[PDB]
């Protein structure tokens, strides 16, 4: 509702922002090996198992709760059997509509102050996020970042809304509708990603403030957190955990400030950030002179609130991430604070000074700087899209884990866009698998060979009679597969084949032991083999068995799994599901989260006080 | 605990003759992890055998390794005068505790 | 080449502390063991600990158990050893070493391939 020029130049600035977004991110297609750990557990659930990576346990692998079940509609539309396009499909989208929402958003601040006025609108802080390579390399991969642009981008138009929609028609703020949904909206930020959870308490808290009575604030906290109360509920029912699983894998001992310091250097250092923050606040602390120099209740909804909001909870994510120690990809974890912290910058306007403060050749001197700085913004974002972008540093592992994925994956391939499970099938140990598993009608356990690229075979126990004969099909024994990555394995084997790893993401083992060592990030917490051998129906003994393990762990262990506490935790997620069950596992689920054992097998049969195995001799 | 015990303690002989060294164990060895080294005076080990019966890479010839059921055996043959040191045998299971022996010297007459 | 650099040795007073360090070039100590050897004056060799940190994993001899500690800083590569209430019969030299491993994946052969040159620790005083 304002003149014209202001309704068309807005319009076709967001078009090109789209435009050229949309190629960005065309000319870079790849699937990460962690997306296709997603695609596992919406294969398992549409094929009637349930939401888990094996048919056979319960254990959660996904942090999102949103993007995993977004996928399985997708799916469930789609009859086709192909899951990467989907992913695709979806990721594109999202990423697109959450840049052109935060611009819209971004508009509505700052249109009540040009009314009677020209002026144009130009984009200057969509374009500096659109030029960074590594924005555009995570603009559609399968993980879930452009469901992240879209929430916070509505989550922003949402509140810039509530902040101005303050007129007292009838004594109050808003609807009650647009206040309810606002409250779900808000309430629904921890599903999506639990650190997000910082930003959208902290929004309810704003309007808890602002309500005349109790009557109002018990209304809100009642409707804003009804969704994730009940998925809790389920959670600790079903699995038998109060967190997802991979959190509980690794035991911190404390703040990685140094970590955290070398990886945003490491960030920085490419492409030289702090140009365009200097110019921005520049151009920010020089549009708010134009507009003029200058209980609780109505402080609180403000305009001036929302700006702050936004900038805090910016600041905050940033210091969460570097003091968590930051990761071992080049710049993933740190482009949801330079989303928050760009917003209000998404678009600017230009226009000529009134007449009432600066007279004449004032207001020709005010507009020629905004232009200079703008061109000099749009300088820097031409300069820095055509960059190298790590160095000849992001294929080896260096001093530092941190390394360039995308690259790394398209030489370890020999595809320039990988998008597909079949494009994997070029790791060295891939096309071996498949054989191993043919050539083993019985079953076996699958190891990591150290001579050869080729795999390790340990037999499993010989079926017994009458029951290898009552077979349909056939008779196909056990088959399990021990290694690190797991979404290359998990998409090609197939879902009777038992896909396991070594830090715990799947492995609900691994994920109850304690730490002793700090070691990289990442990659600084593996079990023993032994272990392995220890749970399952395979052979023990040494004609059957690699010489790399000893034989005496193997009976430690096997003696100590037999612990009554231990044996508790693991039928929580084994035996059938029911009533009691449910029951059962909502009781103790604090306690089977707090659970911990250790890692070589002489020193857990001391501590649980179980007699140690006579040696094999 | 495991115990080795390396016999002879100090051996005499001459340039081009044969040299034969045993270790030996308690308990079962099924590790067959025996390895042996060499060190002169003033010097850190070097390796020459792992595994029992496996010469390492730029060893010569000469050294040669044997399991005699609970007995290990070093053999030499033909030395050479650059050959005169003492020498060690060492058991580790794979990640167990390392255990060493008591050094063998060999002199010139 | 691999090199393996230590530092950090003396006299120190019977229930003092002194830590030793070692530097090493040419390999990541994220995928090899490491291993502390030292030599009393006319003895022989023995083992002191050691550590992996692919695994999380460390270990010690039963005379040293409770009074030392090895450790790891991945981002220098560099291998630590802290030593107290150093008893005047602990003085030797100290060697570190590296592990013989499979080329493939992380096994280890049980023996030790590259020695460091060595660093004295005189425990004793007065
Ligand atoms: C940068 C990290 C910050 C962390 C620390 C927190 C700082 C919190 C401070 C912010 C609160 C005060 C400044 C914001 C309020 C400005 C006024 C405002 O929003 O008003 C509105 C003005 O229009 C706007 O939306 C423009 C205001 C924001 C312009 C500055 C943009 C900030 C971002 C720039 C810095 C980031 C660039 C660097 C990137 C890494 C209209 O409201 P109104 O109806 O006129 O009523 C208010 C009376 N003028």
């Amino acid at each position: 509702p304002y003149h014209v020029w202001v309704r068309v130049s807005l319009w076709v600035s967001v078009v090109t922002v789209a435009a050229l977004f949309g190629w960005g991110a065309w000319q870079r297609r790849w699937i990460a090996d962690d997306g296709l750990i997603v695609l596992r557990t919406v294969r398992n659930l549409l094929a009637g198992n349930g939401p888990v990576f094996n048919a056979g346990e319960r254990v959660e692998a996904n942090t999102s709760t949103v993007w995993s079940y977004l996928v399985t509609l997708g799916g469930f539309v789609a009859g086709s059997a192909r899951l990467e396009y989907v992913a695709l499909v979806l990721a594109l989208t999202l990423s697109v509509l959450g840049v052109v929402l935060v611009m819209f958003g971004t508009a509505r601040l700052y249109a009540p102050g040009l009314t009677g006025r020209r002026a144009v609108f130009l984009p200057a802080g969509a374009l500096v996020y659109i030029a960074i390579p590594p924005a555009r390399d995570f603009a559609t991969s399968g993980l879930e970042n452009g469901l992240v642009l879209a929430y916070l981008g509505l989550l922003w138009w949402m509140m810039v809304c509530w902040s101005q929609g303050l007129r007292r028609p009838d004594g109050e703020r808003t609807s009650r509708g647009f206040d309810a949904t606002l409250a779900v909206v808000a309430g629904m930020s921890v599903l999506v990603r639990p650190e997000l959870a910082l930003i959208g308490g902290l929004a309810l808290v704003m309007m808890l403030v602002a309500a005349p009575t109790w009557r109002r604030r018990l209304a809100l906290v009642v409707v804003g957190g009804l969704i994730p109360v009940a998925y809790q509920i389920f959670r600790m029912g079903y699995y038998g955990l109060l967190v997802p699983g991979t959190a509980l894998a690794k035991d911190a001992s404390g703040a990685k400030w140094d970590q955290g310091l070398v990886y945003l250097a490491n960030f920085n250092q490419p492409y030289l950030l702090w140009a365009p923050a200097v110019l921005l606040i520049g151009l920010g602390l020089m549009v708010l002179l134009l507009r003029g120099r200058p209980w609780i209740a109505r402080t609180v909804q403000s305009p001036p609130a929302v700006v702050a909001f936004m900038l805090i909870s910016g600041l905050l994510q940033a210091v969460y991430w570097i003091r968590q120690g930051g990761d071992f990809m080049h710049g993933r974890v740190l482009l949801t604070p330079l989303f928050c912290l760009l917003a209000p910058v998404a678009v600017i306007p230009l226009l000529l000074p009134d007449r009432s403060r600066m007279a004449r050749g004032a207001g020709y001197l005010y507009a020629g700087a905004t232009a200079v700085l703008w061109l000099a913004v749009a300088g820097w974002a031409l300069w820095a899209a055509n960059s190298p972008g790590m160095g000849a540093d992001a294929t080896r592992v260096t001093y530092s884990g941190i390394v360039d994925e995308r690259r790394f994956y398209s030489q370890a391939t020999g595809h320039a866009h990988p998008l597909t499970a079949a494009d994997y099938l070029d790791y060295p140990r891939m096309r071996a698998v498949l054989t191993a598993i043919e050539n083993t009608p019985d079953g076996a356990l699958l190891l990591p060979s150290g001579d050869y690229d080729r795999w390790d075979v340990v037999p499993a126990l010989p079926p017994p009679p009458d029951v290898r004969a009552a077979a349909v099909g056939g008779y196909v024994g056990p088959h399990t597969v021990f290694f690190t990555n797991l979404g290359m394995l998990g998409m090609n084997v197939g879902l009777d084949v038992r896909v396991i790893d070594q830090i715990g993401l799947a492995n609900p083992l691994a994920a109850h032991t304690a730490r002793l060592t700090d070691g990289r990030i990442g990659h600084d917490k593996n079990l023993f083999p032994d272990w392995a051998v220890a749970e399952g129906p395979f052979l023990k003994e040494p004609p059957w068995i690699p010489q790399y393990l000893d034989e005496d762990w193997i009976r430690q262990a096997e003696a100590a799994l037999k612990c009554p506490e231990t044996d508790k935790v693991l039928d929580a997620i084994r035996a059938p599901m029911g009533f009691r069950r449910f029951l059962s596992n909502v009781m103790h689920a604090a306690e089977y989260t707090r659970y911990r054992i250790d890692r070589v097998p002489l020193y857990e049969l001391a501590r649980c006080g179980l007699p140690v195995p006579e040696p094999v001799d | 605990d495991i115990q080795m015990t390396q016999s002879p303690s100090s051996l005499s002989a001459s340039v081009g003759d044969r040299v034969t060294i045993t270790c030996r164990a308690s308990q079962s060895v099924s590790s067959s992890a025996v390895a042996w080294y060499q060190q002169k005076p003033g010097k850190a080990p070097k390796l020459l055998i792992y595994s029992a019966s496996s010469l390492y890479s730029g060893v010569p010839s000469r050294f040669s390794g044997s399991r005699s059921g609970t007995d290990f055996t070093l053999t030499i043959s033909s030395l050479q005068p650059e050959d005169f040191a003492t020498y060690y045998c060492q058991q580790s299971p794979p990640y167990g505790p390392i255990t060493f022996g008591q050094g063998t010297k060999v002199e010139l007459k | 080449e691999v090199q393996l650099v230590e530092s950090g040795g003396g006299l120190v007073q019977p229930g003092g502390s002194l830590r030793l360090s070692c530097a090493a070039s040419g390999f990541n100590v994220s995928s090899s063991y490491i291993h502390w050897v030292r030599q009393a004056p006319g003895k022989g060799l023995e083992w002191v600990a050691s550590i992996s940190s692919y695994y999380g994993y460390t270990s010690y001899a039963d005379s040293v158990k409770g009074r030392f500690t090895i450790s790891a800083d991945t981002s220098k590569n560099t291998a630590y050893l802290q030593m107290n209430s150093l008893r005047a019969e602990d003085t030797a030299v100290y060697y570190c070493a590296r592990g013989y491993m499979y080329s493939h994946w992380v096994y280890s052969y049980g023996a030790i391939d590259y020695w460091g040159q060595g660093t004295l620790v005189t425990v004793s005083s007065a």
